[PDB]
């Protein structure tokens, strides 16, 4: 028959030895569906699929996708129902990632359902997956209550909230679980008087519940409870739970809380965030773990920004400098480096005068520490105070540290240091950096990490771009023309390094003067690497140079590089030689 | 942090007030010191408690009514607030990425002071004054569960003293087995499908291993189902090699107690068999090998024929550790005595597999072990041999135009002679 | 030079450099094209003055392109890279793929020295095999790289007196010679030369002493200087085995060990250190510490 051809191929697959072959088949069913036809693929559709779910938990995954967009072969809301009894087996399964795929999949298809069909079939296939005797099933069911809710009546409605907490009531964790999780989105679907009447309770048991799993899931989606709540009902239904959670004695659920206390915070409301979030933060920034220390810094910034500027300031230095000051001596590696990091952005929130008076000590404090994590990001993030406190003052406070930081053991230091340099070279001006940070970038220059000579690199095109190219000629040329006589080849690089770098800004005129002799006089070290870096530096600085000059005296010397014994060298060479196209 | 007070010694005192100093020694000992930020503050104070602690455990089954009513509940406070702190995060494990034997174990920062406590936990379950009913009422299900969860410290140490005690309360408590086994139910549910990540399983599998071993009646559903559910599905884990030993002796257990049970525990296994993973195939071949010893000729013969299917897949793996463990099996007699039963149907399947390996390996461990599968099969039948090597001459042959038709014809009727030519306008892209 | 295969290369070590795999057929040709390259190299290789020795990089990539940043580029720099780099470490495929990428093009500036680790059955034993079938579904690209494993020099010569060599020295090889006069290309003996010379290391007993593995034999002091002065060698280099500061002066100056992987086995917390040559032969270190690091078996 039409339909039974298909189907046969398909049986042969199934039968076949090799797994891979049914694979393809399975994942190359599309096409085969679309032969059919709405009149045989819906025919095929309930047995096969059936006789399908007793293979490799990957076919059942192939499928799995296959039916999540196979929408196109029903002929519409009319035959989508015909889709939901396999589904149902798909979810079902023991496997977790393909009941995954099929609860994902029941939900994208929930909406092209038609109110009648979701109410007729639908709403029984949930309550059956609720009802199931397995954990599977009931963790599946989890996933659809809020899908389905907006389109049912009011007394399939009301069903449905009877079995979410139904749900919610069960013995087995693994249910609790998965009903804490779609918490949230339950309450978002739900009307605000039915969310008031019905998740309260729910919610309070979870977080009451002695499982600390589920205790951090309920703390995490109080966040969508307190979101819909009117915030004069907030003090009297979500605060004890607040409080609860923060004082748990389960370090894991402090810490849940800790990571999503701005949103809290944001939720709540700016004013009873104050009132009732400021103690608890303290208490949670003073907690005898380090973990939820470390999730308390990286919001220090967040929840001082969300506070009401009408007293925020007084806040900070009131209670949350006190705690910082504790925080910065801090006995662990994790909490200073996450506290460096976000510290920085504090200086605007804090009036002026606070950052001088404050946060400037905390910083040298956390320059000078030995911890190498904790300077790393506080030059990362150098950027920002430069605004908030005049450069003068600000030079004089931070500069000891600078200079001592700049020769720092660790080059990914020195890297962060090289990339703010330009900043402080056009905050401070060319006779400034000329008086005391030029031998610091020559240092740069001749230091043997490689990353840190390319950041020097870069750095010294970042200055020169602002620094005008006469001040270089007169000042960097002589001194950069000195280094080629180093006797290590790979100092020598970095000289041709710079060259090509600079010889950009210079123009042509100035690299033909000064440094087009240095690096013709360069070419001929016996090191080959030197040769094939010299090739490498002339043709880039060749369409820069003159036609004339390029024939007169770069053609001979590529020429005679062509005829080098280095199989190396003379390659790069003819390279150069048809980039330039000179030959 | 409290200062503990004059105490004498309780054997010194009239055995009148002996159980007052021990119900005020089990308060003084409730009050805990902290171990990892500071552990030379409150020296005097540590040290008085390790002496009261080792005068405790010394006590014990050296005196007539140590334990009773009131010391029951004295006892269990104090070794639950100690025991039931809440556990560090693992910090410097990662979570325990690296491997459980390359990572460090955590070690108990205050050991000494668990040590003793666990010992004299398990002496007061032991001692012959401890009864069962009295405690019933103050040991329930939340002290069990709490006892359960403390299961995944790192210290191999107090895991052990933790199997212990488990074991202990399983054999006194007879009311709290069927809760207890629910809660291993879940906590290995919840560790293969949401963790994955875990320490105390071996320890878990032992305590199952003696109930196993003590299950004299007939396995009722809900012991095979959880066998068929749970401790099969624990071989998708990837730290398998952790607990592997436990598994093999648990499966063979349920085994010896039905043999019924052996046909659905083989498929569960060639399902789960590892592709990507040597060590694991390693293991699912050892624990073959082992149920393989076991097996009922009838039970056997249900399940040979994919068996052996897999077993000449395996040895055609250039894994030179694989191939001579596949190899193996003609060492054990039973496996011989089994293949000289069924030869009819088992030779056909290994016979192509063991030729076209024949020379491809590069060891000659595996070369050896070949030739002599070779000869055996040659020596035990000669007729079925010459039979075997005629059909795969004839394979070798056939195999060019059964991959023709096959390959052709499936694409064909898949969608060439499908798609193309039938509900063209519905077909799309 | 076909300019085809010098782009085909140059893009297949810039997708190399973004820490992706390349393609099996694209493996497979490289690797025939290295194989075919190395064929004519001798069991000693010839090599410049000015090199940049490496010890074993335990095929981490991470650590690796760390390397290539705190030396110079390979292209800028010559590396002499001998060690194991093809087993006991992640992305280990992309390492050997990479370093072999890294060989075929400009083949004079780097060279590549056979380890321990390159054993069939020491690759397999230690997660590699099991690795590349989870990366590629088949065991060609295994057989592809064992081979070019067997293909790889064994020990080669810094300027004529610098000998660079992994493992440690082996009682029946008196000289140069004895290597030379051996065949390099077959697969390492359970039991003879290769095998001690791959596995042993120096010990202050003295004398040949035997390592705790079978495999090596530990040599003594005096066995060293009287194989430097035989040799006329200034200074041998070897990285076989593990140094926490990642190189010390094993026989008072006559050995040193390199080790080029840091955080060993992520708990020993070692730092790794480069060798520096330059045009005056003069030997210089340089420490670093790692970069910041960034399904169902059963299933298909
Ligand atoms: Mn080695
Ligand atoms: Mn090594």
């Amino acid at each position: 028959d039409d339909s039974l051809y298909p189907i046969a191929v398909l049986i042969d697959e199934l039968r076949n030895e090799d797994v891979q072959l049914r694979l393809n088949s399975i994942k190359k069913l599309s096409t085969i569906a679309l032969a059919l036809g709405v009149e045989r693929t819906r025919s095929e559709l309930l047995p096969f699929l059936t006789d399908t779910i007793y293979d490799e938990d990957e076919v059942l995954l192939a499928l799995a996708e296959q039916l999540g967009t196979f929408t196109t072969l029903v002929g519409g809301p009319e035959y989508v129902h015909c889709l939901l009894p396999p589904l149902e087996s798909l979810a079902t399964v023991e496997e977790t990632v393909v009941r995954d795929k099929a609860v994902e999949s029941l939900r994208a298809i929930s909406h092209e359902h038609s109110p009648s069909d979701l109410e007729a079939h639908f709403v029984p296939l949930v309550k059956r997956l609720a009802g199931g005797d397995w954990f599977t099933s009931r963790t599946s069911a989890c996933g659809l209550f809020s899908v389905c809710y907006p389109r049912v009546s009011s007394a399939v409605k009301a069903e449905l909230r009877q079995y979410f907490r139904n749900l919610c009531s069960d013995d087995t964790p693994m249910v609790r679980r998965a009903a804490a999780s779609k918490l949230g989105e339950f309450a978002k679907v739900l009307e605000l008087d039915n969310v008031k009447s019905e998740i309260i309770p729910m919610f309070s048991n979870l977080a009451s519940d002695e499982q600390d799993s589920v205790r951090l899931l309920a703390v995490e989606a109080c966040v969508n409870i307190a979101q819909l709540l009117p915030q004069e009902d907030l003090e009297a239904l979500v605060m004890p739970t607040l409080r609860q959670a923060a004082e748990d004695k389960s370090w894991r659920v402090r810490y849940m809380v800790a990571d999503k206390f701005t949103e809290l915070q944001k939720a709540v409301g700016p004013e009873i965030t104050k009132t009732d979030l400021v103690p608890a933060f303290q208490n949670l920034m003073k907690d005898c773990e380090a973990e939820v220390r470390a999730a308390a810094s990286h919001k220090v910034k967040e929840f001082c920004e969300n506070l009401s500027a009408d007293c925020r300031e007084n806040v900070i230095m009131s209670q949350i400098l006190p705690c910082i000051k504790e925080l910065v001596s801090d006995a662990n590696q994790h909490v200073k480096s996450a506290l460096a990091s976000v510290i920085m952005g504090l200086s605007p929130i804090l009036g002026k005068d606070n950052t001088i008076e404050h946060l400037l000590p905390l910083f040298l404090a956390q320059l000078k520490d030995e911890c190498p994590e904790v300077r790393l990001n506080i030059i990362s993030n150098l950027d920002c105070v430069n605004e908030v406190i005049g450069i003068r003052q600000l030079s004089q406070s931070l500069l000891p540290a600078i200079v001592e930081l700049a020769e720092d053991a660790k080059w990914r230091v020195r890297l962060a240091i090289i990339e703010y340099m330009p900043l402080l070279a056009g905050q401070l001006g060319v006779e400034f950096f000329d008086e005391k940070l030029n031998s610091l970038c020559m240092a740069w220059l001749v230091d043997h990490v490689y990353a840190i000579r390319e950041a020097a690199t870069s750095n010294l095109k970042k200055l020169v771009e602002k620094f005008g190219k006469e001040w270089a000629h007169a000042t960097i040329i002589p001194k950069v023309l000195a280094m080629s006589g180093d006797p290590n080849y790979l100092h020598r690089m970095t000289t041709l390094f710079c060259i090509n770098v600079l010889s950009e800004v210079c123009g042509q005129d100035i690299t033909t003067k000064h440094m087009l002799p240095t690096v013709l006089r360069m070419a001929g070290d016996p090191v080959a690497n030197v040769r094939f870096n010299v090739a490498k530096s002339l043709q880039k600085i060749g369409p820069i140079l003159d036609n004339s000059t390029l024939q007169s005296e770069v053609k001979p010397i590529l020429e005679k590089l062509t005829q080098d014994q280095d199989v190396d060298v003379k390659y790069f060479a003819q390279e150069a030689l048809t980039v330039l196209s000179l030959a | 942090p409290f200062q503990p007070v004059v105490l004498l010694h309780i054997r010194d005192v009239p055995p009148a007030d002996q159980e007052k100093l021990f119900i005020q020694k089990l308060r003084q000992c409730c009050v805990l010191f902290d171990f990892v930020s500071d552990p030379l503050s409150d020296l005097k104070w540590k040290e008085v408690k390790r002496a009261a602690l080792s005068e405790m455990v010394e006590y014990i089954t050296h005196n007539r009514n140590v334990i009773t009513e009131p010391i029951y509940p004295e006892v269990v406070h104090m070794f639950a607030v100690n025991m039931f702190r809440t556990l560090p995060p693992s910090s410097n494990p990662t979570g325990a990425e690296f491997d459980p034997e390359e990572d460090e174990p955590t070690l108990e920062a205050a050991w000494p002071h668990l040590q003793l406590v666990y010992e004299f936990f398990l002496r007061f379950l032991e001692s012959p004054d401890f009864q069962p009913n009295i405690a019933k009422k103050y040991i329930d299900q939340k002290f069990v569960l709490q006892l359960l969860e403390l299961f995944d410290s790192e210290d191999p140490r107090e895991r052990d003293f933790l199997k212990t005690t488990l074991h202990r309360i399983y054999g006194k408590f007879l009311g709290l087995r069927a809760y207890i086994r629910k809660q291993i139910n879940n906590i290995f549910y919840r560790f293969i499908y949401e963790t994955e990540h875990h320490n105390g399983i071996a320890e878990l599998l032992e305590i199952l291993g003696s109930i196993i071993n003590g299950f004299a009646l007939p396995l009722k559903e809900e012991h095979k189902i959880f066998l068929l559910k749970v401790l099969l599905p624990l071989h998708k884990v990837k730290s398998l090699s952790v607990y592997h030993p436990q598994l093999a002796y648990c499966v063979v257990q349920f085994l010896e107690k039905d043999s019924t049970l052996t046909e659905p525990v083989v498929m569960a296994l060639l399902k789960y068999w590892p592709k990507t993973h040597s060590p694991k195939e390693v293991m699912f071949l050892n624990e073959l090998e082992e149920i393989l010893d076991v097996i009922e000729p009838s039970e056997f013969v249900k399940i040979m024929e994919p068996l052996f299917r897999q077993l000449a897949k395996c040895v055609s793996s250039p894994h030179f550790q694989v191939a001579e463990r596949a190899l193996y099996y003609w060492n054990n007699e039973y496996i011989m005595s089994l293949i000289s039963d069924n030869a009819a149907k088992i030779l056909p399947i290994m016979f192509p597999s063991l030729y076209r390996n024949s020379k491809t390996h590069w060891n000659k461990t595996i070369h050896g072990l070949i030739y002599n599968a070779l000869k055996l099969f040659m020596e035990m039948n000669q007729k079925l041999f010459d039979d075997c090597t005629q059909q795969f001459k004839a394979e070798k042959l056939k195999e060019k135009l059964k991959m023709k038709e096959r390959e052709e014809a499936w694409v064909k009727i898949e969608n060439l002679a499908k798609a193309n030519p039938q509900y063209t306008v519905y077909s799309q892209a | 030079d076909e300019k085809v295969f010098t782009k085909e290369l140059d893009q297949w070590i810039e997708q190399l450099n973004e820490c992706k795999q390349l393609s099996e057929s694209q493996v497979k040709s490289l690797c025939e094209k290295a194989k075919e390259i190395l064929t004519k190299e001798s069991n000693v290789q010839e090599v410049r003055c000015p090199v940049t020795v490496c010890g074993d990089v335990h095929g981490q990539f991470h650590d690796l392109m760390e390397l290539f940043r705190i030396g110079g580029k390979s292209p800028d720099t010559n590396y002499l890279f001998m060690g194991d780099y093809v087993d006991r470490g992640y992305y280990s495929v992309e390492t050997v793929t990479l370093l072999v990428a890294l060989k075929v093009r400009y083949r004079e500036r780097i060279t590549i020295l056979r380890g321990n680790h390159e054993s069939r059955q020491i690759t397999q034993v230690y997660g590699f095999y099991d690795e590349c079938l989870r990366k590629y579904g088949n065991a060609n690209v295994w057989k592809y790289f064992t081979d070019l494993f067997d293909y790889l020099p064994l020990t080669a010569l810094v300027d004529g007196q610098i000998f660079c060599l992994h493992g440690g020295l082996s009682p029946s090889i008196d000289t140069l010679d004895h290597i030379r006069a051996l065949d390099r290309l077959q697969e390492v003996p359970h039991e003879g030369p290769m095998c001690d010379l791959l596995w042993s290391d120096p010990d202050d007993r003295g004398g040949w002493g035997i390592s705790p593995r079978g495999a090596g034999y530990t040599f003594g002091q005096d066995i060293s200087e009287t194989f430097n002065h035989a040799n006329g060698l200034t200074l041998v280099s070897r990285a076989h085995q593990l140094v926490m500061e990642g190189y010390n002066w094993c026989h008072d100056r006559n050995v040193v060990t390199i080790f080029s992987a840091p955080n060993y086995c992520y708990r020993c917390g070692n730092q790794a250190a480069i060798m520096e040559l330059d045009d005056t032969l003069k030997y210089s270190f340089l420490q670093f510490d790692p970069a910041p690091r960034r399904t169902p078996d059963y299933f298909l």
